[PDB]
RNA sequence: AAAAUUUAAAUUUUUUUUUUUUU
């Protein structure tokens, strides 16, 4: 994740998985500004309750999501999704590095081990 | 020491002019008519210069935009053959020229109606050519036909000249033996005012004249939009007569 | 980076100046007080007028001259804005317009001018000369920077010193600074900017066919002031009564015969600071020499 | 028989229905019954030009007709663009004006016709249907309040263009009449834009309709079938 | 001690600090937090820019590092997490030498350090401790040590040191070492020895400061 | 002789106590310990309050940091649609505020505000790290339209602290003098903005010059003195 | 570049000019050029000048001033300085087409700068100073025309005392009225492009724009020489060639190249 | 002068001295660069010349302009340590580079991203008691060795030949030209002008394909 | 099927009849009138005679 | 040099404070915060030391332990290549 | 004498140091 719209969600793009798991990791360095970069918009997180969307309660900055493509939109960035319950957020820091290391509740909540703090967010199927 | 004669007891300049004289003004309208809406020719003497306009169009980026008025680009091109001497290294960011990129911006601030052309683009393309002296007034009386060369909203006729000073008299029309020889002003003047658009003194100047000094150039000034005027009517003329 | 006011607020001053009033206190054509320190070292000041805070510096050092002037020694100011004195400005825009703005000004104001002699940083006339540098730093605006560096530059100048020379052909031979005295610099006159401020209350049209000129004009715009004003203009003169220069660039169209009513008033205000600068310098030299004579009797 | 025109002259930088013809800058009267629209700016009285124009006075009306510059958008007419950008759901398009018109994303023809109803998927599909520089029929909707129009389709007549070629023209000459599709012997049509500019293509069936399949109206395909007859006849 | 501070002393600025020790006068702004640019910000932490000016010339590669290495300081000192995407430029003028910057970096770093810390305070931004930098140098020809010499001892000065602590518990605790510049020659045995008096000599040096602190906006501060 | 503080200090109160946070003060999300950050004096919540105490310290900024709950004045610069542009402070990072948060809440009817309108709104949400947002009509209004757009006006900046003082406290001299002299309005913002209008501009500019002074010289006491001349200073004239 | 053309175009473009009766899109003959205006002598502070003017409105003005110099301190005694309006300096097809024309004028290679020799000891050093204004063209082979015209229309000083300074070492001197015209052989430049088994002549912006490859031909003396490119025009349409087609072009330029010349050779 | 870097006192200045078919070859080595995706080595000698150079690839980044339908192609030649080619010298080489690649790259694989090329003119011997022509042919080598080694879709081994300032680039083993640069010569000397470019092209293509496929 | 319909009336009061009917039934519709638009890019469009007349002359995309 | 401290869980099996020198590989310089870095030639001498303290404490003994391991990285390569 | 009749206006970032023009 880099930045958090009212808007829209923004990422850049790491690594393509494959079909029959085999991945494919970018060997780009971020950190030139280099890699491709997606957006999500914040009514494509999820289909259930699409309209009031709080995109706060399932995001922050620098996370691990498992999204699936829309198309290619523009050349700037991506169109993209995550509105299955299977898919979503995969891992994260806990207050965006500031803690340790947070898993999911549920599929659809997230907290974390040693702290007892736990944040909103939409985690994918385990 | 010059070895030369500046100005004669006579009441003669270096081709013979009076100090309330001009050099031959000459300008032309559409000569360009495949290369933008505004093109106009300018020969002040042998200040000779290509202007050219483009708009009220669409940006290259949309972080070069607004939403209420337009905006002014001005690009000058001083070539190294512009003068006798050849100069070496090129202008395009000479913080002298810059000056003047600053200043027909605010001197055309306000002929536009810039509210009434938002979300768009003027830009203003300068081709210094041949180059006699006078040179900053001889800019503004080119811009003065490209706008009108394209028929751009606006108030009213702008007029510019450089007018010198030999020790109590004034110099109408300078050149540039002339100006590295006294003392000069341009006055940027506008339409048939007494209102000042552009005014700019680089030389020493005592105090006492310069009242009579700014009085001189109206004259000069007003004879100028005169000249603009009806050079554009007798080419306004010749498109319905044979349009129609 | 864009300063943001309400038009609610664009026109309460225009009112203000409707009912003949300014924020400030002064009145119309009125200009802020100068206060003028030094530092310890020569061509050191601290020059404040009230809200803007300005600091220069000049040196010297050694250098041959140019193929161009081969008499003549070197010179050049530096005017390197930093976003410290107000968060508008970028780290050091030498392309920023603006700052041109504030350039061929104290270009003009001192180069083209001359108010100090090149000729006399000949040490030796092609080989050795004076590299003097004027490095100008801005503090924190309230505008009249441009006024502001035209002072401080001037200032700096009168109070800066070099140190002693000997010449035998390569053997050139700067003295040891305290048993050989430093040595001032000669100024050919000293020239005084004026911003001039400018206000239609009015339309365009107002000002261009209403032939009743109705435009406010005044002294050193404070930074709301500034940032509503419709033409610009600095002139700069001396004390012998001579026009430095002038600086009309466009902006709001402007009548001829203010401008001479204007430049009129310039006068009788830049000459009391004038002089003021002159007592300073000496009577700053004078605490010197004084507590030089507090020293040698103490030594 | 020959290559190129090479005729010289040196020695010069140049070879060198009566009504009022006006200034900026310039006074017409001080009336005040007179009414003030384009053109015209004004201090009370004083009924100032601000172009190089023709002085129109209709009936209490007084207004500045300019003669230069750029293509005026009116609506209703039948215009060609070139497909400059794509928006959100929006798409931006050159008239040969000011600026862009604007066209939204369900004012387009679809194939199947509008059995095909909405679809948010169909905007991950703007540049399957459309994509830059393309060159179509359009039909002029309406404006905003600056003077931006926009554009539609509404007919199958109106759609992306094929089969020819274009040409470009000042859009002054170009006389207004209540037809603009326009039928030529040579088997050919062309298709005039008002803003001035000109395509040409082979007469297709569809014009042929005009005087007496529809999924194929975002191809880049032509008529496989182009006679040089048809082809060189194109260039007279 | 003739070191002496001015807090708050600018006017369209967030914070501001002029920072006199004995012979060098540099004056510190703080601007922040305010809009970052696009090329600039950080989705977690704060980012920082950080502008020196010289007294003398412009902007190169001398003033360069003495910016680089302050970066290094400051990023342990700021509670970084606290303002996502978001900028502080922070600003710092060296108006008086007090040193060869032709030959010398030495006090200036100990100076902008001391100046910046004050001007941050003024600023009010969530911080981490509390700081101090001297210069040390060490003699060629007599073999000792000063704390705090002179540009004419650092003629004579064989290796010139800047150290850098970080104090908490009252500014009492070392809570860790943050720059330790050690130039000019020097072996093992002089080191523990040149940590041992600025050790103590920067908790003496900010033993006078949190009294100036207080001193200067406890009236500033409403009751 | 306060609980004045530092950065870097040793925190006063026990840990097993059940406290409120307030600013001021940090916790870690890494080692969970909670720490003084900022510079000032703490004042300690007294005892009583159910067994929960607080803990903040006062420090000193002009640089606003926005808030929940804050009435704040703000200035209108962009038209993104159904949710304004709107900044607090020159410099800073604009707000987003709903085009249908206000008090005749209706979607089919877009309000009529412009481009470089001054309104008065309280902070209704806003994360640390997100684009935060306003509301002039608030549920916390409980129906109340009693934020809103300005008129003309006049607004002056001040610094926060000060700014605190003048909502909320009421042995603040400041309005006491002013309602001494003339009559007229008052609009407090948190982000140190402070919107008056009076009968007349002429009062408004003695409004103007006092608030200028008085907070530079921020001297509450002498407050009587330093008003009243202004008037003078106008009833010069 | 320049436009941005429509796909199904793009197809009947180069359908139409693939044909083996080749089409052109104005339908010319295939060795063909456009028709130009071709001005010069007017801006009189200079040695020579020149100003040309194309059919879609492509423009420029090429200017002459010399200098004298040492023939023997400077190897270049001749430079190219060209300016495209709307550009960088930093851009590419400013400084290729920049250092092309360099090559082109080598000092000996088509170039006779024993006509350009004032003494044993110096000679002129010219300067070709290039302002386009504007273009939506491969720009380059317009430019050498207006530069044949140039020098065609340039004057120059005539020398009044000797020519031999390695003894008595005079200081030259000229008379101040006399000039006398530059003799020069200047060379010419042309486009080409490739489209399936066609070669144009001047490819126009569209012709320019669907073309596979294109070529660059030097002109000089009444024959072929270098410099000679292969060069793209555009870079979405870059295709390979067979070598006979190469060898195809260049009689088809020289078999029509004079007469080009001499309709410019013509006074 | 230029105050971003160190350049010492400007008077200065350096050093001065006065005066008091053969066969070319190769060492061609990749995958030395851990920046890249994609590098080659190239050493080359050859009678009075020795010659080495570095070609490093970026790829594929992310533009940030806007769409494309595929792949754009951005090359640079820098100037290493002793020889020192003019600027404009250098660019119009970067002109004629681009022109090859175009009919080389499939950018249709790759939309909207973009192919970075960086050329180090590291080092050349000169010994000899249209300099860059002499070594054109080389670069395109180099940059195919690289590309192969980013693994982009190239369609064919094309490579240049030279003969005595003519550089004549091919493919499909010499069956096509990609690629044409002329420099002064002869007159109607192109037909041996074929030859002498092709069989180096023979030579070079094979001695590319033992550097990777015995790899 | 995803399509829009037309639903008419010549009267206000004859769809504020029929609106908040079907806005109990499906909810999702529009409602266009002179006196109040609600829900303009709604599924189902109640509206009267002249405003489908108003929106066949210039050409509604709505359509 | 770098000196890094230890989360407890972070471990899987096959305070704490680790000294860690010759520095690579960017997700080491990333997250190393307290470093040294040290100039010496053979014999005891030292040309420069270089301490940002930004993670960890430094010890007084990986202070001498970074100094022994100075002496040695430096003399090596003083003998390695014998010019 | 009733009855009623009409609208719809556009949102979130890509660039190369300052000489130097004829007493």
């Amino acid at each position: 994740v880099t930045r958090l719209s009212l808007q829209r969600a923004n990422v850049e793009i790491l690594a393509v998985e494959d079909k029959p798991a085999t991945f494919s990791v970018s060997q780009a360095s971020s950190d030139l500004g280099e890699t491709f970069r997606g957006i999500i918009r914040s009514q494509d997180v999820r289909s259930t309750d699409r309209d009031r969307v709080k995109v706060i309660e399932c995001f922050k900055p620098g996370d691990i999501v498992r999204a699936q493509v829309l198309s290619l939109g523009d050349g700037t960035n991506y169109y993209l999704t995550t509105a299955r319950n299977d898919l979503g957020v995969v891992f994260a820091r806990a207050a965006n590095g500031a803690g340790g290391l947070m898993y999911a509740t549920d599929w659809q909540m997230m907290t974390s081990p040693v702290t007892g703090a736990t944040e909103k967010r939409k985690c994918a199927k385990p | 020491m010059s070895r030369l004669e500046i100005y004669s007891p006579e009441g003669l300049r270096l081709d013979g002019r009076r100090w309330n004289e001009l050099r031959r003004f000459e300008s032309s309208i559409n000569t360009h008519p495949h290369a933008a809406d505004g093109s106009s020719y300018m020969e002040q003497g042998n200040n000779k210069i290509i202007t050219l306009v483009k708009g009220p169009k669409e940006p290259r980026l949309k972080s070069q935009m607004d939403t209420s008025k337009a905006l002014l680009n001005v690009s000058v091109n001083i070539t190294k053959f512009s003068k006798f001497e050849r100069s070496k290294s090129s202008h395009k960011n000479e913080r002298r020229v810059l000056e003047i990129q600053t200043s027909l911006v605010r001197m055309f601030e306000k002929n536009v109606m810039l509210n009434i052309y938002p979300r768009t683009v003027i830009d203003i393309e300068i081709h210094v050519l041949e180059q006699d002296g006078g040179i900053m007034g001889s800019l503004i009386n080119g811009i003065t036909l490209a706008l009108i060369d394209a028929g751009i909203s606006m108030f009213d006729y702008i007029s510019g000249i450089s007018v010198g000073l030999y020790d109590t008299t004034p110099l109408l029309d300078t050149n540039s033996l002339e100006e590295n020889a006294m003392s000069t002003v341009t006055l940027g003047v506008v339409g048939k005012s007494e209102k000042l658009s552009l005014l700019l003194v680089e030389d020493k100047i005592p105090l006492d004249r310069l009242e009579n000094v700014l009085a001189i150039g109206i004259a000069g000034a007003h004879r100028v939009r005169d000249l603009m005027d009806e050079e554009l009517r007798k080419h306004a003329q010749k498109r319905v007569s044979n349009a129609s | 980076k864009d300063i943001e006011i309400s038009a609610s607020e664009s026109k309460f001053i225009l009112e203000a100046l409707r009912q003949n009033y300014r924020l400030d206190g002064r009145s119309f054509d009125q200009f802020r007080d100068v206060e003028i320190t030094f530092g310890k070292e020569f061509g050191d000041v601290s020059v404040k007028m009230g809200n803007t805070k300005v600091h220069c510096r000049i040196s010297c050092q050694i250098a041959q001259p140019y193929e161009d002037r081969p008499f003549e020694g070197l010179f050049v100011i530096s005017t390197e804005i930093s976003p410290m004195a107000g968060s508008q400005f970028e780290n050091g825009n030498i392309t920023g317009e603006d700052e041109v703005l504030c350039s061929r000004i104290i270009e003009k104001s001192v180069r083209r001018s001359g108010a100090l002699d090149v000729e006399g940083l000949c040490i030796v006339a092609g080989s050795k000369c004076w590299a003097v540098r004027a490095d100008v730093h801005f503090l924190d605006c309230d505008g009249g920077f441009i006024d502001a560096s035209c002072i401080a530059v001037m200032a700096g100048l009168m109070h800066f010193k070099k140190p002693d020379i000997t010449v035998h052909g390569e053997q050139i031979i700067v003295h040891p600074v305290n048993e050989r005295e430093p040595v001032p610099l000669g100024i050919l006159h000293i020239p005084i900017c004026v911003t001039f401020s400018f206000f239609n209350p009015q339309d365009t049209e107002e000002n261009i066919k209403g032939e009743t000129n109705s435009e406010i004009s005044i002294i050193d715009a404070t930074l709301k002031e500034e940032l509503l004003r419709d033409g610009v203009l600095t002139v700069t003169l001396n004390k012998n009564r001579e026009v430095v220069q002038v600086s009309k660039a466009g902006g709001l169209p402007m009548d001829a015969l203010t401008l001479m009513k204007c430049c009129h008033e310039a006068y009788s205000i830049i000459e009391k600071i004038t002089d003021q600068i002159l007592q300073l310098l000496k009577e700053d030299s004078e605490k010197r020499n004084k507590y030089a004579a507090m020293l040698t009797s103490e030594n | 028989s020959e290559v190129i025109t090479i005729t010289k002259r040196n020695g010069a930088f140049q070879n060198s229905s009566d009504s009022q013809i006006v200034t900026p800058g310039e006074l017409v009267t001080d009336d005040p019954i007179w009414m003030r629209g384009h053109g015209t700016y004004f201090l009370d009285n004083m009924t100032y030009s601000s172009v190089a124009g023709t002085v129109s006075r209709v009936n209490r009306l007084l207004s500045v007709i300019p003669l230069k510059g750029r293509y005026a958008p009116e609506t209703g007419d039948h215009v060609v663009g070139r497909i400059a950008e794509v928006g959100n759901k929006r798409w931006k398009v050159d008239i040969g004006g000011k600026q862009h018109a604007v066209l939204m994303l369900g004012s387009v023809n679809l194939p199947g016709g509008i059995l095909r109803r909405k679809s948010e998927s169909d905007e991950l599909q703007m540049r399957s249907f459309l994509k830059e520089g393309d060159l179509l029929n359009a039909e002029v909707q309406s404006l905003f309040q600056d003077g931006s129009a926009s554009l539609h389709t509404r007919s199958l007549k109106y759609g992306k263009l094929r089969n020819g070629m274009f040409c470009q023209v000042p859009s002054s000459l170009i006389v207004r009449a209540k037809n603009h599709t326009h039928n030529l012997p040579g088997n050919i049509t062309v298709v005039l834009g008002v803003n001035g500019y000109i395509w040409l293509r082979k007469t297709s069936q569809m014009d042929l309709a005009r005087d007496t399949s529809s999924w194929q109206i975002y191809s880049d395909e032509n008529d496989p079938s182009i006679s040089n007859n048809i082809r060189q006849a194109i260039c007279r | 001690m003739s070191v002496q501070a001015e807090i708050g002393i600018l006017d369209h600025v967030d914070g501001s600090s002029e920072f006199v020790s004995q012979d060098t006068k540099v004056i510190c702004s703080v601007t922040g937090p305010i809009e970052p640019k696009a090329r600039q910000e950080l989705p977690t932490q704060l980012a920082l820019e950080i502008i020196v000016r010289p007294a003398k010339g412009v902007a190169t590669t001398r003033e360069k590092v003495l910016e680089d290495k302050l970066r290094a300081v400051l990023t342990p000192l700021i509670t970084r997490h606290c303002y996502p995407r978001q900028l502080c430029q922070i600003t710092c003028q060296i108006l008086e030498s007090g040193e060869d910057e032709a030959e010398f970096s030495l006090r200036e770093l100990s100076c902008c350090i001391n100046a910046a810390f004050l001007a941050l305070v003024d600023a009010g931004i969530a911080l981490n401790s509390m700081c101090a930098s001297i210069p040390i140098a060490i003699i060629k020809d007599t073999s000792d040590i000063i704390v705090d010499p002179t540009a004419e001892q650092l003629k004579i000065s064989l290796s010139v040191h800047t150290l850098a602590l970080e104090f908490v518990n009252g500014g009492k605790v070392v809570k860790n070492v943050l720059l330790l510049d050690s130039n000019g020659d020097f072996n093992e045995d002089q080191l523990f020895s040149l940590l041992e008096l600025g050790e103590q000599k920067c908790q003496e040096l900010v033993t006078n400061i949190r009294r100036i602190i207080q001193d200067n906006i406890s009236p500033r501060l409403v009751v | 002789m306060s609980t004045f503080i530092f950065p870097g200090d040793s925190f006063p109160v026990d840990p097993t106590t059940p406290v409120k946070l307030g600013p001021g003060i940090y916790c870690d999300p890494n080692t969970q310990e909670i720490r003084p950050v900022n510079t000032g004096v703490l004042h300690v919540s007294a005892k009583g309050k159910s067994g929960v105490q607080t803990a903040y310290i006062d420090y000193s900024s002009k640089r606003y940091i926005p808030s929940v709950n804050d009435f704040v004045i703000g200035v209108i610069i962009g038209t993104f649609s159904d949710s304004y542009k709107v900044s607090l402070q020159n410099f800073s990072s604009s707000v987003s505020l709903s085009y249908m948060a206000f008090p005749n809440a209706s979607k089919k009817n877009r309000p009529t505000l412009q481009v470089g309108d001054l309104v008065y709104a309280r902070v209704c949400t806003a994360e640390k790290e997100l684009e935060a947002e306003i509301e002039c009509f608030d549920s916390t209004t409980g129906r109340d339209a009693g934020f809103g757009i300005l008129e003309d006006g006049m607004i002056i900046d001040v610094n926060l602290n000060f700014a605190r003082q003048l909502l909320f406290n009421n042995d603040f001299p400041l309005l006491k003098v002013l309602a001494a002299h003339t009559k007229f309005e008052v609009a407090i913002g948190l982000n140190g903005k402070i919107w008056v209008k009076c009968e007349e501009l002429s009062n408004t500019l003695a409004c103007y010059r006092t608030i200028m002074e008085c907070c530079q010289k921020n001297d509450t006491a002498a407050f009587k003195d330093i008003a009243k001349r202004q008037f003078k200073e106008i009833l010069t004239v | 570049g320049h436009m941005s053309l429509s796909v199904a175009e793009k197809s009947y473009l180069y359908d139409s000019l693939a044909s083996t009766p080749s089409i052109r899109p104005d339908g010319r003959l295939p060795h063909q050029f456009r028709p130009i205006e071709i001005f010069t002598d007017f801006l009189p502070s200079s040695n020579g000048s020149s100003r040309i003017i194309a059919s879609d409105g492509s423009e420029c003005i090429v200017s002459i001033k010399s200098k004298v110099v040492d023939h023997h301190v400077e190897n270049e005694l001749l430079q190219v300085d060209v300016d495209i309006a709307g550009q960088r300096d930093d851009a590419l097809v400013v400084e290729t087409i920049t250092s092309l024309l360099n090559k082109v004028l080598k000092s000996g290679s088509g170039v006779d700068s024993s006509k350009l020799q004032l003494t044993k000891k110096y000679s002129f050093k010219i300067f070709v100073d290039v302002l386009v204004i504007s273009s939506h063209s491969h720009p380059i082979s317009l430019i050498s025309f207006a530069i044949y015209s140039a020098l065609n229309s340039t004057y120059l000083p005539k020398l009044i005392s000797a020519f031999d300074d390695l003894e008595v070492e005079e200081l030259p001197t000229f008379h101040d009225y006399d000039m006398v015209k530059l003799d020069i052989n200047p060379p010419l430049v042309f486009i080409l492009a490739v489209v399936g088994n066609n070669m144009l002549l001047d490819p126009a912006a569209n012709e320019s724009e669907v073309a596979n490859n294109g070529l660059i031909i030097s002109w000089s003396n009444g024959k072929i020489t270098s410099p000679i490119r292969s060069v793209a025009l555009n870079d979405s349409n870059v295709k390979s060639f067979k070598p006979h087609l190469l060898k195809q072009g260049l009689a088809m330029v020289e078999k029509y190249a004079p007469d080009v010349v001499r309709s410019l050779e013509n006074l | 002068q230029d105050r971003r870097r160190l350049l010492g006192p400007a008077a200065a200045k350096p050093m001065a001295f006065s005066n008091t078919e053969s066969e070319q070859e190769l060492s061609l080595h990749t995958g030395f660069i851990e920046n890249c995706n994609g590098s080659a080595l190239v050493e080359a000698r050859s009678l009075g010349h020795q010659t080495s150079l570095i070609s490093a690839v970026y790829g594929p980044r992310s533009i940030r302009g806007s769409f494309t339908s595929q792949g754009t192609i951005s090359i640079q030649l820098k100037n290493g340590l002793l020889e020192k080619y003019n600027t404009n010298e250098l660019k119009e080489v970067s002109s004629f580079l681009m022109g090859i690649f175009n009919s080389v790259v499939n950018l249709s694989r790759y939309p909207k991203s973009g192919i970075d090329i960086f050329v180090y003119l590291t080092y050349d011997k000169d010994l000899t008691n249209s300099q860059i022509s002499s070594l054109i042919p080389h670069c395109i080598t180099s940059i195919t060795l690289a590309l192969a080694d980013a693994g982009i879709e190239l369609v064919d081994m094309a490579g240049a030949g030279e003969a005595n300032g003519t550089v004549v680039s091919f493919i499909k083993n010499g069956e096509e030209i990609v690629g044409f640069w002329k420099d002064d010569g002869d007159d109607e000397d192109l037909l041996e002008c074929l030859d002498r470019c092709k069989e180096q092209y023979n030579r070079y293509r094979d001695l590319m394909i033992s550097c990777l496929m015995n790899q | 099927n995803k399509q829009r319909v037309i639903y008419t009336s010549p009267i206000k009061a004859l769809s504020n009849q029929k609106y908040r009917e079907l806005l109990a039934e499906f909810g999702d519709v529009g409602l266009m009138t002179g006196d109040i638009t609600i829900n303009p890019d709604a599924g189902c469009l109640v509206m009267t005679t002249e405003i489908l007349r108003s929106m066949l002359y210039r050409g509604s995309e709505v359509m | 040099y770098g000196i890094v401290e230890l989360d407890p869980e972070c471990q899987l099996q096959n305070l704490n404070t680790v000294l860690i020198a010759d520095l690579d590989t960017e997700a080491e310089e990333t997250s190393i915060h307290s470093t040294i870095s040290i100039l010496a030639a053979p014999s005891g001498n030292y040309k420069q030391l270089t301490l940002m303290g930004g993670g960890a404490k430094i010890t007084p003994e990986m202070i001498k332990r970074s100094l022994l391991l100075s002496r040695v990285r430096a003399d090596d390569l003083s003998t390695r290549f014998n010019i």
